């Protein structure tokens, strides 16, 4: 957690289907949008920390 | 049984209630009083109050 | 109904997802109660269910 990676993800179609099969978690904790509504809109930069 | 938390199976039973449109065929353990007419009285008539 | 526990949340009122868009569609105006608990015990089976 000091030394937290940061990826920024660009240029690609983004599908946010596929997290609940690649990760065994229960729910999302989204602030500014909502989960269901995350699959139309597009945005201009999204970074994964971790 | 080695699926994570958020792969594991969850039984769900939702309960959809109706409104008193129809007559309140299904009503909980609330014993009924007698009716008092020509007065100021608190009244529950199946669940209006 | 039996559900996986990652799609335990599209079972609410103005929902989308697989199971809510595919199988089964709660009403925008639901009066209703969910009741979902883990039945990891019966449901699952050794080597896949
Ligand atoms: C993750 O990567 C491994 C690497 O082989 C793969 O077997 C697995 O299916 C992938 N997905 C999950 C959810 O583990």
């Amino acid at each position: 957690v000091y030394a937290w990676n940061r990826k920024r993800i660009s240029n690609c179609v983004a599908d946010y289907s596929v997290l609940y099969n690649f990760a065994p978690f229960f729910a999302f904790k989204c602030y500014g949008v909502s989960p269901t509504k995350l699959n139309d809109l597009c945005f201009t930069n999204v970074y994964a920390d971790s | 049984p080695t699926y994570g938390v958020g792969h594991q199976p969850y039984r769900v039973v939702v309960l959809s209630f109706e409104l008193l449109h129809a007559p309140a065929t299904v009503c909980g353990p609330k014993k009924s009083t007698n009716l008092v007419k020509n007065k100021c009285v608190n009244f529950n008539f199946n669940g209006l109050t | 109904f039996v559900i996986r526990g990652n799609e335990v949340s599209q079972i609410a009122p103005g929902q989308t997802g697989n199971i809510a868009d595919y199988n089964y569609k709660l009403p925008d105006d639901f009066t209703g109660c969910v009741i979902a608990w883990n039945s990891n015990k019966l449901d699952s089976k050794v080597g896949g269910n």
